[PDB]
């Protein structure tokens, strides 16, 4: 959740940040899906 | 895929002739995010509120 | 048996709790990290004091001790809507 | 590192063979002209959701 | 089913599997396990990379006699035409290990000079 508002900012100044973005999104649902469950 | 992604494959060539038939009157497998399936299924659930209504609900 | 009960639970009923668990619990939680040094425990981390009683600290919520606090629920903002893992065959049916 | 085995497509295990498929199918372009040409409406809704979450140097 | 199973060890005491599968094809493959993976190369690929081999060599040492055994002389040119046909630019002995040194190269960490 912090490391998408660190690169939260990267778009209030303004591609590749988009792989990162896309990227945490995937991992914010990872890491909630394996606070749930872990299988 | 394994509860992690859902993806909305590419409507062959085929179909979307069978489409703009009707609205005049993108790649493989482009990822959807997580927030557009809300905006998709909140629309939905206003619409078909009186089905769901008794999907959801065994008592009355 | 000399401290009888009055009121009792007859039926359970299951529910998903909405949005507005931000009403039972202005107590959210940041900082990832749990304790610093001077082995406090850091405001905004998930050992905050206004969870319940810890560490010989009273709580920033039942001002009760570790002895008598319920302990209570704080909530983490995530940033982004993700979907329940458990509702999930249940949302690609209707998607 | 990427994809320069190419030795299940020859020889060896069946369901070896059929991870090189799963690791590319589900791996998808997060690049592409239908996720990248509109993904500032993306972002105009995330501050409104992560806004009390601090960042610092100075402990 | 069926199957050749040989442990092979070394003068070190370190071992090695080799499986010997049956197809249903007349097809035989040879199975082993090098990293933690397992991997399945065909029989006479092997068989004409070990020394220089004709295909009468493989024959004879299979069909020692009883020509005239009808059970074995038609399983086996489900083996030595399965070879000629899929892998007609395996000619020689210094050729498959050409093809088997390519596919596996990735594999047994070789190095850019060898
Ligand atoms: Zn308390």
């Amino acid at each position: 959740s912090l490391l998408i508002r660190d690169l939260n900012d990267d778009l209030s100044k303004l591609r590749v940040i988009f792989s990162r973005l896309m990227n945490a999104f995937v991992t914010i649902q990872n890491d909630v899906n394996a606070f749930i469950d872990s299988t | 895929d394994g509860f992690t992604k859902i993806f909305e494959t590419a409507l062959n060539e085929k179909q979307i002739t069978n489409n703009r038939v009707k609205g005049f009157i993108k790649t493989g497998s482009t990822y959807i995010l997580s927030t557009e399936v809300k905006n998709i299924l909140d629309t939905v659930f206003r619409k078909e509120q009186c089905v769901l209504q008794y999907v959801f609900h065994s008592r009355p | 048996i000399s401290k009888p009960v009055g009121s009792e639970i007859t039926s359970v009923d299951f529910g998903i709790l909405t949005a507005k668990i931000r009403n039972l619990s202005a107590k959210q939680i940041t900082n990832p990290t749990v304790l610093d040094n001077l082995g406090h425990p850091v405001s905004g981390g998930l050992y905050d004091l206004a969870l319940g009683a810890f560490l010989r600290n009273l709580c920033s919520t039942c001002g009760l001790d570790e002895k008598f606090c319920p302990g209570h629920q704080g909530h983490i903002e995530l940033p982004v809507p993700c979907y329940n893992p458990l509702f999930f065959n249940q949302l690609y049916i209707y998607l | 590192r990427p994809s320069a085995l190419r030795n299940a497509l020859g020889e060896a295990f069946g369901t070896k063979k059929a991870k090189k498929a799963i690791a590319d199918l589900e791996r998808n372009r997060i690049d592409s002209d239908k996720l990248t040409d509109s993904a500032i409406d993306i972002v105009d809704s995330v501050r409104t959701a992560s806004k009390d979450l601090p960042t610092r140097a100075q402990l | 089913h069926y199957g050749i199973q040989i442990r092979s060890v070394r003068p070190d005491q370190t071992s090695q599997t080799n499986v010997l599968h049956y197809l249903n094809d007349g097809q035989v493959t040879f199975r082993f396990s090098w990293r933690k993976n397992e991997y399945l190369v065909p029989v006479v690929m092997i068989l004409k990379a070990l020394c220089h081999t004709s295909d009468r060599e493989i024959f004879d040492g299979i069909i020692g006699n009883d020509v005239k055994d009808s059970f074995l002389t038609d399983r086996l040119e489900l083996l030595l035409r399965g070879f000629k046909k899929r892998y007609p630019h395996l000619q020689n002995r210094t050729q498959v290990l050409q093809y088997l040194g390519d596919k596996f190269r990735v594999v047994f960490q070789a190095s850019p000079d060898q």
